[PDB]
């Protein structure tokens, strides 16, 4: 499968999440995603084909994971934006007030601005600390997807937010949205990964 | 907030 940020993948033929970013670990190909999407060794599938398995994850506390893929997958330095693509150029962290967009299988590509950092989400499973908050909307299924600036600087992977009864926070004003992501930097260093860029 |  061609690995692009934002596309859907399933875990153990049940749950769906979105791909965050293509990365490598030495000769190993992989993608970073949300830790709540799967447990170690859960199987990931893209378009019904097995592409790899969860190699590690942390959740709750943090919300991160990386899936190691088979040699046959094609890693691409890109994030989906409708039918088009945003090129990944690096991982400079943007500051509060910067504009940012996110990509995922449920709401597509949505943009907004970062409104706060070091936010704690109190999930049913336990707290997740140190998240960054943006006001781009998102829905159930967007988890693990890419958060990126239009300039191509990868920010992190979708964790959660205040989804309403319709499954997203797109029907409430930006001023009232809390959409959270896990910072990419600590995930790259924790697992020794390098981002694929173009 | 909820995970996703």
């Amino acid at each position: 499968a061609n690995i692009v940020g934002g596309i859907e993948y399933s875990i153990n033929n049940a749950s769906l999440c979105s791909v965050g970013f293509s990365v490598t670990r030495g000769a190993t190909k992989g993608f970073v995603t949300a830790g709540h999407c799967g447990t170690v060794n859960a199987t990931a599938r893209i378009g019904g084909a097995v592409v790899g398995t969860f190699a590690a994850r942390v959740f709750p506390g943090n919300d991160r994971a990386w899936v190691s893929l088979t040699s046959a997958q094609t890693l691409l330095p890109r994030v989906a934006n409708g039918s088009s693509f945003v090129t990944v150029r690096g991982s400079t962290e943007a500051a509060v007030g910067a504009a940012v967009c996110r990509s995922g299988r449920t709401t597509g590509y949505q943009c907004g601005t970062i409104t706060a950092k070091n936010v704690t989400a109190n999930y049913a499973e336990g707290a997740v600390r140190g998240l960054t908050q943006g006001n781009a909307c998102m829905g159930r299924g967007d988890s693990g997807g890419s958060w990126i600036t239009s300039a191509g600087q990868a920010q992190g992977v979708a964790s959660g937010g205040n989804v309403q009864s319709n499954g997203n926070n797109c029907g409430i004003p930006a001023s009232q949205r809390s959409s959270l992501f896990e910072r990419l930097q600590p995930i790259l260093s924790q697992y020794g990964l390098s981002l694929v860029t173009g | 907030a909820a995970p996703a």
